């Protein structure tokens, strides 16, 4: 309380160093002339099963979509998405779009790669894959609670084609709704009938939205998962929590005992831990080393990154320290989807004759997740305690400091969610 | 005398400090002993 | 350290505190020698079980400090390391036997009120003062107990710790425990039957047992906090490295790399 918590800011302590005058830099010369191509071909798809190799290509998407988000926040706000869900929703507009305004779409979700990486492979084999993942995931329960929505909204005025609006329905478990934005009793009805459907999971599904609307996207999710080794509420104490290298924040920290994977990446400076949950799920903890080391992260961040990751962890008896946290989102992915090149589509001029005979215009893709982390978890792991114990402090994980987490499906190798915390005292 | 130190190490590869070691400013060169050495003393009360 | 009380300001002038350097936190303690040699506990650096195993450019020393987490401004000194040395002999997979290591200063260190050097014991002092019954002084920024108080922890100190603790025994030490018992260390604490309490914890690890000579007035390291089982308990005692059986090792070390 009367004491001060403080971060050593090194460069400025070390600048003050007598010799720091006579360092000796590299002056840039009149000319260099060298590189080295690229190429980030996917040989991650060896051994890896068809919906694994599309659930790769869809997290490339999602953490290309993640960098252009987050350039649309502060950094120090916490970062919410759910990337299954932004890649169903555009896998199944897809089902009405044609020519370059459908090309764009396939091309930067990384659809094309995937049709092109086997000869056995189709458009038809995308939606077909999407639609067991569909049910996989929503239609069934492996112990977790994942509640969601996603379909389409399309104003009264233009009718929606037949064949659009069944196979929507047939490889998406979604459906293309006919809307009336500009009458509130529309709303009304719509928000209520969600909520019994998602058990009241999910509410105000369409509330605030433009009443000119002619189309949208609404995609709402909700998670909770259950603990493999839960925390024991006796050890959730107040703890320093880092925001950057001035401030500090107390906040509920969580803390246990287990086996648990873990590893330190010297490439990206950072420390990863993998928690389980209950259902064949994880959460993937990334902190980097240094607070100024979040931006090289993020910037860096690939399917080839997280595979490299998870066959350098080790599983070793270690404390953790995880903050409980909830967050919970409301964005419009248009502008950022935009800025990844997908124009057309939210241009009146697109061409989306499989959708309806008449011009549609979208201009919201509504993407609200809602994500509760707390100490609940199925049970025990011994509470073991010894003797022969070395003195110095002992092998902790402690999530202290802004973090990124990614949360998949085992088995598929789905990308369910991902997110930052740069503050748990935040939604 | 016995009461002198004697260096054991060389100033060359040691460092300076060796010949003024164990003798701390805000005490023993004050005259000012700290609240609990007396109980040190009290207990080489021999053998 | 559990039992202890707040330290003096200057009070231990030659304590050091480890730390990591990416991501930034107390590891262990450790003490100054000279103006460019600190000591501390080999375990501190090297512990496989733990998956321990630094070098020097992932640590930092901070000298003359009081506060735990306080940077202390123009009082404190931060420094790198040049080079870490641990014992050759250091014996992890069993006892920490001769759990000792040396790390060299990046650059000298200026003394000042806070910050100056502990002696070394000769061979006089150490036969004379290392007998059951005598005590030293440990301190540490360590933690207070070893076990957890519900949604609190197990507590850390704002400011330096200290305690005063009678060496023991070897039989004592040797039956307190089922671990195999080294010449090159001792055990020291207080007896069930005495009375009064105290010992090192997590985090400690590293630090000085201290004592100061009667023969000359000067304070003397003449331990490392090494291990133990369990912080406090009755009828079990702390484990520290015997300095002095080890000054040949550290002669030479400083003998072929201290220029
Ligand atoms: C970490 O400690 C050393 C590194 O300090 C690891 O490997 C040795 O590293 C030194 C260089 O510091 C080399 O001289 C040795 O040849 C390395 N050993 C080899 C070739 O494997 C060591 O593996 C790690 N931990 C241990 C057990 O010391
Ligand atoms: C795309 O993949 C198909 C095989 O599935 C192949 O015929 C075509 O040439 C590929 N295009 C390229 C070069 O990416
Ligand atoms: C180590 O054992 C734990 C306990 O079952 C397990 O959860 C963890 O995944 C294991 N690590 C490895 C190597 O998979
Ligand atoms: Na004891």
């Amino acid at each position: 309380g009367e004491e001060d918590d403080d971060y050593l800011d090194l460069e400025k302590i070390f600048s003050e160093d007598d010799d720091y005058i006579d360092i000796v830099d590299s002056l840039s010369v009149s000319p260099t002339d060298s590189d080295v191509s690229a190429g980030n071909i996917l040989q991650l798809f060896h051994g890896k099963s068809r919906i694994q190799r599309l659930n790769i290509l869809n997290a490339k998407f999602a953490f290309n979509l993640y960098r252009v988000l987050k350039d649309q926040v502060n950094t120090f706000d916490n970062i919410f998405i759910a990337p299954v869900g932004i890649s169903t929703a555009m896998g199944m507009i897809s089902l009405g779009l044609k020519g370059e305004t459908h090309e764009q779409v396939h091309s930067i979700l990384h659809f094309k790669d995937f049709v092109n990486a086997s000869s056995k492979y189709e458009i038809t084999t995308i939606h077909n894959l999407f639609r067991k993942l569909t049910h996989r995931l929503f239609r069934r329960n492996f112990g977790y609670t994942l509640r969601s929505v996603n379909d389409l909204y399309i104003q009264k005025q233009f009718p929606i084609l037949l064949d659009f609006k069944t196979k929507v329905r047939e490889y998406y478990f979604a459906e293309a709704q006919i809307a009336d934005f500009s009458d509130p009793a529309f709303i009304s009805k719509t928000n209520n009938h969600i909520m019994k459907l998602t058990k009241g999971l999910i509410k105000d599904a369409l509330e605030n939205i433009d009443p000119a609307t002619q189309m949208m996207i609404l995609n709402c999710i909700y998670f909770k998962g259950s603990w493999v080794n839960k925390f024991p509420v006796e050890m959730t104490h107040n703890h320093n929590f880092r925001l950057n290298e001035r401030e500090v924040v107390k906040v509920s920290m969580m803390q246990t005992k287990g086996n648990f994977l873990a590893a330190n990446d010297q490439e990206l400076d950072c420390d990863i831990l993998q928690l389980e949950y209950v259902g064949g799920i994880s959460m993937l903890i990334v902190v980097p080393h240094k607070m100024s080391g979040m931006k090289t992260l993020e910037a860096q961040l690939t399917p080839r990154v997280v595979e490299r990751w998870q066959k350098s962890m080790t599983n070793r008896t270690r404390e953790v320290l995880l903050p409980k946290f909830k967050l919970e989102k409301n964005y419009n992915l248009v502008e950022s989807l935009k800025l990844m090149g997908i124009r057309m589509l939210f241009d009146k001029n697109g061409n989306m004759a499989g959708i309806s005979d008449q011009r549609i215009a979208i201009d919201l893709f509504k993407h609200q997740g809602t994500i509760t982390v707390n100490e609940e978890g199925t049970q025990a792991t011994t509470v073991t305690t010894v003797g022969f114990m070395p003195l110095s402090t002992q092998v902790r994980f402690t999530v202290d400091r802004p973090f990124l987490f990614l949360i998949y499906e085992h088995r598929t190798s789905c990308l369910l969610f991902m997110g930052r915390v740069a503050n748990p005292s935040r939604s | 005398a016995t009461s002198e130190y004697q260096t054991f190490f060389n100033p060359r590869t040691f460092g300076s400090g060796e010949a003024d070691c164990g003798l701390r400013p805000l005490f023993e060169k004050k005259s000012l002993e700290d609240k609990t050495e007396r109980e040190l003393l009290e207990s080489y009360i021999d053998g | 350290i559990v039992e202890g009380s707040d330290a003096e300001i200057g009070m231990s002038p030659w304590q050091v505190m480890l730390f990591r350097k990416s991501p930034q936190e107390l590891l262990c303690g450790a003490s100054l020698i000279s103006d460019r040699w600190v000591l501390t506990a080999a375990h501190c650096l090297l512990y496989p079980p733990w998956d321990k195993n630094f070098t020097e450019n992932d640590l930092l020393v901070r000298i003359g400090k009081h506060s735990r987490t306080r940077y202390e401004r123009n009082i404190e000194k931060i420094s790198m390391l040049e080079k870490i040395y641990i014992h050759p002999r250091y014996n992890w997979r069993e006892n920490l036997d001769r759990d000792i290591a040396l790390m060299k200063l990046k650059k000298p260190v200026a003394f000042s009120d806070y910050i100056h050097p502990v002696c070394l014991p000769d061979r006089e002092t150490a036969a004379s003062l290392l007998q059951a019954g005598y005590k030293g002084r440990v301190t540490g920024w360590g933690n207070l107990k070893e076990t957890w108080t519900a949604n609190v922890g197990k507590g850390q100190p704002s400011v330096l710790q200290v305690v005063n603790l009678p060496i023991v025994e070897r039989p004592v030490c040797k039956d307190s425990t089922r671990i195999r018992i080294t010449d090159n260390m001792f055990c020291a604490g207080y007896k069930p039957d005495e009375g009064k309490r105290g010992d090192a914890c997590e985090g400690d690890a590293g630090g000085p047992f201290v004592m100061k000579s009667p023969f000359n007035n000067r304070w003397y390291q003449m331990g490392i906090v090494s291990w133990g089982e369990g912080c406090d308990r009755d009828g079990k005692y702390g484990f520290y490295t015997h300095v002095f059986r080890l000054k040949k090792w550290i002669q030479k070390v400083i003998d072929q790399f201290g220029e």
